[PDB]
RNA sequence: CAACGAGGAAUUCCUAGUAAGCGCAAGUCAUCAGCUUGCGUUGAUUACGUCCCUGCCCUUUGUACACACC
C-alpha cells in the first residue's frame, strides 16, 4: 500500500519551548519506523524478537568476560574479603 | 499537574472600542477587553459584565490572543446586542439571558462598524478589510458582500433595501444599489483618508484628515450617473486632527437637528443645523450690496446652513461618544475617553444662548480604573492588592470583590511594596522621591523628597520588613530602616553603573542587584561582601528572583530569554529562550521551584525549575504585561498590563465522452420537450381551444446554472480538452451522434454563440460525421436529411461570412502599405 | 574521477541493468532479486533457467544493457553478487554476509523509486575509488536535489555496509527511516573482462592465505 | 511579428495577444497575474 | 463600469478608449459584435461604428495596436478583423497611410490575416463532407 | 488403543527456450558440501492491453525554427 515516506510525513504532521515531548516523539517514531531491528514471523492461525539488542547484550557480556579473564590471566594474589 | 486558570479580570471600564447608550440618566454598554460590561451612569456600579462562557486559560482555550472587542452596537426594542471583535467575528446576544445567539465570522480582519437595519432581522457590518457584508438574522447567513472599497470601512449609512452609502480609509465615498450589489457612484471625498459620515436625509456630511468638513447633497431620485450625490461646499473646524465620528439628531418639540464631530484629541465640536426659515431670511443679508459676484458669494453655503455650538472639551483623549436630547436644553452626551473613564456631560441651550461659557459634566465613572498603565502590582498576605500608576492613582483593590476600596495620589510611580503587617504601602517614584501610605488613614504618612538623585527603579523589603533596599538610576543603592513608622537612611552603596533592579533572598541572606551593565551582582547583606557576579546576558537585565531555599535565581532581560543560575557557585543551568519581545517580570511560586514570567508581548508563561519545560502558556492579555505578583501562601498569581487590565490566575468521477453524453441527453430532452410544447401551443391555437399540455417545467440543473441547453452543452463541449476530444467523440454511439446533430442544428439558429464557437463546432461536427459516415448515409429519414441540409447552409454561410472580411482586410491593409510605399519609399 | 573504461558515457546516458539469479533459484532468492531490481532504477529482472552465460552475455551486450547483477544463494539466504559491466568492462564480484530483507520482515508499504542520493563512506584507496565507480555507474545520473531517498555504501574494514533510507528534514534535524535490504558485502574479486570467460586479467582479488593477510585493508 | 512584452509599464501584454492595463484590472486578477508571472519567472 | 454593466456599448467603448483599458475594450467590442450577429454596410451597431468613425489619430493608432495583438490569436481574431474592417471602411485611406506608425502595425498584421484566411478557407473546404453525405443520402433510394 | 491419501486462512514469485519435469558433472583464495555452482534433455498455459483499483514518477510558458494545434 502507501509508502513508508508518506506514512512518515503523516506521522510527523501527527506528532507536530518544551523538550521532553520532542524527545518522546522522536524516540517513538524512530523505534516505530525502524522495522529492521525487530523480527517478525507470520502467524499461521507479529514482533517475535529484537535481533540487534539481543546481539549487543550477548557480545557485551562476553566482552566483559574476556576483559575479566585478561585481568585474571597473570595474577597471583587477590584480596580475601571475608566480610 | 494542578494547572492554572483565570478567575476574574477587572481594572478596565472603557477600552479600545465604541459605546452604546441605553435609555432608563440611563445605562451604558461599553467594552472591556474581549468582554462587554454594562454600567448605570446614575451610581456607576458594574451591573453586568457579559463575557464568554469559557475562562481564558482553560483546557480548550486556543493558542493565541483572545479577540479584542472593537465594536458595540445595540438593537433597543427587540433587545439585542451585536458586538464585533478584532479577528472579524460578530457575536449577537440577547441582553435578557446574556447568551450568544449568533456567530457571524465572515470577515478577514477587525471590524469597524455594525448597524441594524429595518429595525430587526438585518445587520450590516464593515471591517478593516474593505468588504461590507449584509447578514440576515432569521437565516444566519451572509446575504450579500459589497466589495469595491480599497482600504478600510470608516462609515456607512443605509436605508432598508435599496441604497447604502459607505466611505472608507482611502479617499472614497461610494453609493451602493443593494438590488444589484454593484457600486453606482464613486467620488473622492478628501485627498487623504475619509474618516467621517453622517446624514440627515437632505444633507450628507463627511470629514477627512484635517478640519476640512464637506457637505454633500444626495438626491436619491436622480437618474444621471454622476449626480446621485453632489458636493455643495466645505468649511473648517478648530481641530487640525482627524475628525472621526459625526452623528445627528432631530430633537422634537419644534423640530431641530444637531450633529457632533468628535476629534482625535480631547475635543468634540458640536453644531446646530438651522432651519429653512432662517435660511430664507438669511439669504438676503449676504445677498446685500446690490450679480455674477453676488452669485459667486452665494455659491461660496456651509457657514450659512451650519451653526457652530458649544465646543465640549475633556481632560483626556477622546475615543467615542453618543448623546440623547430633550427640550433643546438637555443635549446630554456620554463620552468614553482613552485613559479608561466614561463621562456624562450635558450642555444646556435656551434655544438662542447655550447658557454657559463651557459645558458641564454631570457624571463621571472613573473609580475602577487607573488612567495609565499599571507599572507595579502587589498583593497582601492574601486579601488586598496594590496597583501603582503614573498619574498618582495608587489603588488598593481587594481580591474577594475586585473593587478599589482605597486610592491615593503619588506621582510617576513605578515600584511599590506592602509592609509585612499589612495595611501599609511603600512606593518609589520616577523622580527622586519615595512615599509611604497606609490603608485606614489618609494618604501620606511621609514622603521623602531627595530619596535619590535620579529615577528610582526597584525596591525590596526584607522578610521581616524592618529594612528595605532602594536601587535607582543615579548609580546608587540605599538602605533604609523603619524607626518609630519613618524611614532612616543609614548606608548607601554607589556603583559604577545605573542599578535597575534589586532583590533580597527570602531568608535575609543575599542581595542580588541587576545593573544596566548587562550583569547582576550578588552581595551578602551582612557584609556588603560581593559574593558573585553573574554575567553574559548581553542586554540590560530586568527582574531577578531568588528561590525559597535561597539556592536558585532567575534572571530576566530584554534579550528575550531568562537564565537560571545556581547561587552556590554562580554557575548557569539553563538559558531558555522564551518570549519574543522582552521579559518584564519573573517570579517564583511560594514553596516550589516553579515560576512565572510575564513579558512585553502580552503573555505570561508558567515554567518548572527541574525539567525546565514550559508548563503553561497563558494568553489572556492584549498588550505589554508590565507586572505580576504571586500570593505569599497558596499560590494564586495576579498579572497587570498596559491595556489597563488586572487579572487573577488560580489553580484548576466521469470523463470526457460520458460527461458530453449525459449533457447531450438532458439538453436534447429539454430541447425537444420545449419543441413539443410549442407544437402543442400551435395546435391549441389553430384548433378548438379547449385543451393543451399543462406545463413542461425547465430542468433543475439548467435553471440552477442559469443556462439555455445550447449554452450548457456548449460549455461542457468547451471544457473537454483537445487531447481527448477525438476520444470523447469516438466513445459516443450513433444515437448520441444523432442528438448531437440536433444540438448543432439548434445552435446555428442562435447566431450569437454560433459565431463565438465556429471552429469548435466545425471541428467536432466534421469529426463526428467523418467518423460515423458509414451509418449516417444509411439512415433513412427526411427529418435528418433536412437537418443536415440546414446545418450545412448555416455553417457554410457563417464561414464564408468570416472569410469575406478576412480577405477584405488582407487586400485593404496591403493597399494601405503599398500606397505608403509608393508615397515615400 | 571517472576512470578509463567508464569515461565515454559517464553522465551522457542512463544505465540499463539486468538482475538475474544463479540457476533454478529458491523463492527467497527470487524475492531478493526483485528487491535488487527495485533497489536500483532502470533495472529489470530476467528469469535465468536454462540460460548459458556466454550467450546471455552476448544477448545483453547486443541488446544494449549496461550491466548485469548475478545473484547466488545458500538455501534462501543470498550469498554473492557479481556486477559485470558489458562494453568489455569490469566484473566486481562480492559476497553478501548479513542480509535482512523487507519481504521477510514487514508489509511496511511500497518503496519510492526516485533517483536516489548516494553516500560513500571512507573509500580511501585507489581500489576504493575503483569500487565506488563500479558501484555508482549503475545509478541514474543527476537526481533532483529534493529527492527523499538516499542509499549508503559505507566501508567498515572491507565490509561495505549497504543500506537505503528515506527522509524528511524537520525543524530540529533530519528524521531517517530504513527501507530495503541491508548488507555487508565484501569484494573478493575484480577482473577486467566480462563474466563469460574467467580468462581475463585480474585487477584485484583477496589473498586469504598469505601470512600478512589480516594486517591491512583493501589488501 | 510576434507578441512581445508590453512597451510601457502601465499595461501587460500576454503571449496570447490579449492585454490588461494595470489600473483597469481588478485586485484579485492582479494577485492572480502576479502569482502567474512569478511562477513563469520561477521556472 | 456602469455602462459596461447596463449595456450601452458606444459610450462604454469611448470611455475604455479614453482610459486605455484594453481587456474592457476587448469585452465591449466582443459583446457588441455578438449582439450585432444576433440582431438581423454596418457591422457593429450604427452608433458605435460612428463612434469609431469619429476618433482621431493617436486613438486609432492605439486601437490598431490592440487589433494587432488580438490578431495573433486564432480565437480573438474575429473581433480584430471586424474592428479593422470598420476602420478601413469609415476612415480615409490616405489619412490611415500617412499617420506616423501605421506601417509597422499593418505589416505586422497582414501575415496573420493571411494565416487565418488559409485556415478558414480550409474549414470551408472540409465543410463539403456534409454535401457528400447528402448526395449519398439521396442515392439511398 | 500414534501419523498420513496432495495440505486452511493468508501469503510470495512469475511472461519464451520462460514456469515446470529430468538427470549428469564439478567443488576454482569469498560462500557452499545438512549444500553450492555449472551442464545439457523435455518444454508449455495465460497477459503482451490498461491506467479502472493500489501505488510510484513527471509536467503545468510550447520554445526548439517552420506547418499545424493550443
Amino acid at each position: 500500500a502507501g509508502s513508508q515516506l508518506k506514512n512518515l510525513k503523516a506521522a510527523l504532521k501527527a506528532r507536530g519551548y518544551d523538550r521532553e515531548e520532542k524527545k518522546k516523539a522522536i524516540a517513538e517514531i524512530r523505534e516505530e519506523f525502524n522495522p529492521f531491528e525487530i523480527k517478525a514471523a507470520r502467524n499461521k492461525r507479529i514482533a517475535v524478537g529484537k535481533p540487534g539488542i539481543s546481539k549487543q547484550i550477548g557480545e557485551e557480556q562476553r566482552k566483559r568476560a574476556f576483559e575479566a579473564r585478561k585481568m585474571m590471566k597473570n595474577k597471583r594474589g587477590g584480596v580475601i574479603d571475608k566480610r | 499537574y494542578q494547572r492554572f486558570e483565570q478567575a476574574a479580570a477587572f481594572g478596565v471600564i472603557a477600552s479600545n472600542a465604541n459605546c452604546v447608550w441605553i435609555p432608563a440618566p440611563g445605562q451604558l454598554i461599553t467594552s472591556a477587553l474581549e468582554d462587554v460590561n454594562i454600567w448605570d451612569i446614575k451610581t456607576g456600579d458594574l451591573v453586568s459584565k457579559l463575557s464568554d462562557g469559557l475562562p481564558p486559560g482553560a483546557s480548550d482555550a486556543r493558542g493565541a490572543k483572545p479577540a479584542e472587542c472593537t465594536y458595540l452596537e445595540a438593537h433597543k426594542d427587540t433587545d439585542l446586542l451585536a458586538v464585533g471583535y478584532a479577528d472579524g467575528v460578530i457575536k449577537v446576544w440577547d441582553l435578557m439571558s446574556k447568551t450568544v445567539l449568533l456567530n457571524f465570522n465572515g470577515h478577514k480582519a477587525a471590524i469597524t462598524l455594525l448597524q441594524f437595519d429595518g429595525t430587526g432581522t438585518r445587520l450590516i457590518s464593515g471591517s478593516k478589510d474593505s468588504n461590507i457584508i449584509v447578514w440576515d438574522l432569521v437565516g444566519e447567513v451572509g446575504l450579500y458582500k459589497l466589495r469595491s472599497h480599497k482600504d478600510s470601512i470608516t462609515g456607512f449609512w443605509c436605508q432598508g433595501e435599496d441604497w447604502l452609502i459607505s466611505t472608507s480609509k482611502d479617499g472614497m465615498i461610494k453609493l451602493w444599489d443593494l438590488k444589484t450589489h454593484q457600486c453606482i457612484e464613486t467620488h473622492i471625498a478628501h485627498t487623504g483618508e475619509c474618516w467621517g459620515l453622517a446624514v440627515k436625509d437632505d444633507l450628507l456630511i463627511t470629514t477627512g484628515t484635517d478640519s476640512q468638513v464637506k457637505i454633500w447633497k444626495l438626491d436619491i431620485e436622480n437618474d444621471k450617473m454622476g449626480g446621485k450625490l453632489t458636493e455643495m461646499g466645505i468649511f473648517e473646524k478648530q481641530s487640525k486632527q482627524r475628525g472621526l465620528k459625526i452623528e445627528f439628531i432631530t430633537n422634537s418639540s419644534d423640530k431641530t437637528s444637531f450633529f457632533y464631530i468628535q476629534n482625535a484629541d480631547k475635543t468634540i465640536e458640536t453644531f446646530r443645523i438651522r432651519k429653512e426659515e432662517e435660511i430664507a431670511r438669511g439669504l438676503k443679508k449676504r445677498e446685500k450690496r446690490l450679480l455674477t459676484e453676488e452669485e459667486i458669494a452665494k455659491s461660496i453655503y456651509s457657514s450659512f446652513i451650519l451653526h457652530p455650538f458649544q465646543t465640549i472639551r475633556s481632560l483626556y483623549k477622546i475615543k467615542s461618544a453618543s448623546w440623547t436630547t430633550v427640550s433643546s436644553s438637555k443635549l446630554e452626551l456620554v463620552l468614553t475617553t482613552s485613559s479608561n473613564t466614561i463621562e456624562y456631560y450635558s450642555i444646556p441651550y435656551e434655544k438662542r444662548d447655550p447658557t454657559s461659557p463651557a459645558p458641564l459634566k454631570t457624571h463621571t465613572i472613573e473609580l475602577q480604573g487607573q488612567r495609565t498603565d499599571v507599572r507595579s502590582i502587589d498583593i497582601s498576605d492574601d486579601n488586598k492588592l496594590l496597583a501603582t500608576a503614573s498619574n498618582g492613582s495608587l489603588k488598593i483593590w481587594n481580591i474577594k470583590t475586585h473593587k478599589c476600596i482605597r486610592t491615593f495620589e503619588c506621582g510617576y510611580a513605578l515600584t511599590c511594596k506592602f509592609l509585612p503587617g499589612g495595611l501599609l504601602v511603600i512606593l518609589g517614584t520616577r523622580n527622586g522621591e519615595l512615599q509611604l501610605f497606609d490603608l485606614a488613614s489618609s494618604s501620606l504618612l511621609d514622603t521623602i523628597e531627595d530619596a535619590h538623585d535620579a529615577a528610582i527603579w526597584s525596591l525590596d523589603l526584607t522578610s521581616d520588613g524592618k529594612r528595605l533596599v532602594t536601587g535607582s538610576a543615579d548609580k546608587t543603592v540605599k538602605f533604609w530602616d523603619f524607626k518609630v513608622l519613618k524611614l532612616h537612611h543609614d548606608t548607601t552603596l554607589e556603583l559604577t553603573d545605573d542599578i535597575l533592579c534589586v532583590r533580597v533572598s527570602p531568608d535575609d541572606r543575599y542581595l542580588a542587584i541587576s545593573l544596566l551593565d548587562n550583569t547582576v551582582k550578588v552581595f551578602f547583606l551582612d557584609s556588603m561582601k560581593f559574593y558573585l557576579s553573574l554575567y553574559g546576558h548581553k542586554l540590560p537585565v530586568l527582574s531577578i528572583d531568588i528561590s525559597f531555599d535561597s539556592k536558585m535565581i532567575i534572571t530576566s532581560s530584554a534579550d528575550k530569554n531568562i537564565k537560571i543560575w545556581g547561587l552556590d557557585f554562580g554557575d548557569c543551568h539553563k538559558s531558555l529562550f522564551a518570549h519574543q519581545d522582552s521579559i518584564m517580570n519573573v517570579k517564583f511560586l511560594p514553596q516550589s521551584h516553579n515560576f512565572f514570567s510575564c513579558s512585553k508581548d502580552a503573555v505570561v508563561k508558567y515554567w518548572d525549575g527541574e525539567k525546565f519545560e514550559c508548563i503553561q502558556k497563558l494568553y489572556a492579555h492584549q498588550s505589554e504585561v508590565w507586572a505580576l505578583a504571586v500570593a505569599t501562601d497558596g499560590g494564586f498569581v495576579v498579572s497587570s498590563s498596559h491595556d489597563h487590565s488586572i487579572r487573577i490566575w488560580e489553580e484548576t468521477s466521469l470523463k470526457a465522452g460520458e460527461r458530453l453524453m449525459e449533457a447531450l441527453d438532458l439538453g436534447i430532452a429539454e430541447i425537444e420537450g420545449l419543441e413539443a410544447y410549442n407544437r402543442d401551443m400551435k395546435l391549441w391555437q389553430r384548433k378548438k381551444l379547449g385543451e393543451a399540455p399543462i406545463k413542461p417545467q425547465g430542468n433543475a440543473v439548467l435553471i440552477a446554472v442559469n443556462k439555455t441547453p445550447e449554452q450548457y452543452i456548449m460549455d461542457t463541449l468547451l471544457r473537454i480538452r483537445m487531447s481527448q476530444l477525438e476520444d470523447a467523440l469516438m466513445v459516443m454511439p450513433f444515437s448520441y451522434v444523432l442528438k448531437f446533430l440536433k444540438f448543432i442544428d439548434t445552435v446555428m439558429q442562435n447566431k450569437t454563440l454560433l459565431h463565438s464557437h465556429l471552429p469548435l463546432i466545425c471541428k467536432n461536427l466534421f469529426f463526428i460525421i467523418k467518423f460515423n459516415h458509414k451509418e449516417l448515409v444509411s439512415q433513412k429519414n427526411e427529418e435528418l436529411k433536412l437537418q443536415i441540409n440546414r446545418v450545412k447552409t448555416e455553417l457554410r454561410s457563417a464561414l464564408k461570412s468570416t472569410e469575406d472580411d478576412l480577405g477584405f482586410n488582407v487586400q485593404g491593409l496591403k493597399f494601405v502599405k503599398q500606397q505608403w510605399n509608393l508615397r515615400h519609399n | 574521477q571517472v576512470d578509463d573504461e567508464y569515461a565515454a558515457t559517464s553522465g551522457i546516458m542512463d544505465p540499463r541493468i539486468i538482475v538475474t539469479t544463479s540457476r533454478d533459484p529458491s523463492t527467497r532468492l527470487s524475492q531478493f532479486a526483485k528487491e535488487i531490481k527495485l533497489l536500483f532504477p532502470n533495472a529489470v529482472r530476467l528469469n535465468r533457467g536454462n540460460y548459458v552465460m556466454p550467450n546471455l552475455v552476448d544477448a545483453c551486450k547486443k541488446s544494449g544493457t549496461t550491466d548485469l547483477v548475478v545473484l547466488h544463494e545458500h538455501r534462501g539466504v543470498p550469498t554473492s553478487l557479481t556486477i559485470s559491466h558489458f562494453p568489455h568492462g569490469p566484473t566486481a564480484q562480492f559476497s553478501l554476509h548479513n542480509v535482512v530483507m523487507r519481504h521477510d520482515i514487514i508489509n511496511a508499504g511500497n518503496q519510492s523509486e526516485v533517483n536516489p542520493h548516494l553516500i560513500f563512506d571512507n573509500f580511501t584507496t585507489a581500489l576504493g575509488k575503483r569500487v565506488v565507480c563500479i558501484l555508482k555507474h549503475l545509478f541514474n545520473a543527476g537526481p533532483k536535489k529534493d529527492s527523499e531517498r538516499v542509499i549508503t555504501f559505507a566501508n567498515r574494514g572491507d565490509f561495505i555496509s549497504v543500506r537505503q533510507h528515506v527522509y524528511v528534514r524537520t525543524r530540529e534535524g533530519v528524521e531517517i527511516a530504513e527501507v530495503g535490504p541491508r548488507f555487508e558485502m565484501r569484494l573478493f574479486e575484480l577482473r577486467l573482462g566480462t563474466l563469460e570467460n574467467k580468462d581475463a586479467d585480474v585487477e584485484w582479488q583477496l589473498r586469504r592465505f598469505i601470512r600478512t593477510a589480516n594486517k591491512k585493508d583493501y589488501l | 511579428y510576434n507578441v512581445g512584452k508590453a512597451e510601457k509599464d502601465g499595461e501587460i501584454r500576454l503571449k496570447n495577444g490579449v492585454a490588461m492595463s494595470k489600473e483597469e484590472l481588478t485586485r484579485e486578477d492582479k494577485n492572480r497575474l502576479r502569482r502567474a508571472l512569478k511562477r513563469k519567472r520561477s521556472k | 463600469q456602469n455602462y459596461m454593466s447596463k449595456g450601452d456599448w458606444t459610450n462604454a467603448f469611448l470611455l475604455a478608449m479614453t482610459l486605455d483599458h484594453p481587456m474592457r475594450l476587448f469585452n465591449v467590442l466582443k459583446r457588441a459584435l455578438g449582439e450585432s450577429r444576433s440582431r438581423q454596410e454596418v457591422i457593429f451597431n450604427e452608433e458605435l461604428d460612428q463612434a469609431i468613425s469619429i476618433l482621431n489619430d493617436e486613438q486609432l493608432i492605439l486601437l490598431m495596436k490592440r487589433c494587432r495583438d488580438w490578431n495573433t490569436n486564432a480565437k480573438t481574431h474575429t473581433i480584430a478583423q471586424r474592428t479593422i474592417r470598420c476602420i478601413l471602411m469609415h476612415h480615409n485611406i490616405a489619412k490611415l497611410s500617412e499617420i506616423p506608425g501605421m506601417v509597422k502595425i499593418v505589416d505586422a498584421i497582414i501575415p496573420y490575416t493571411q494565416r487565418h484566411f488559409t485556415r478558414v478557407d480550409n474549414l470551408v473546404e472540409q465543410s463539403y463532407i456534409l454535401d457528400y453525405a447528402l448526395v449519398e443520402m439521396d442515392k439511398l433510394f
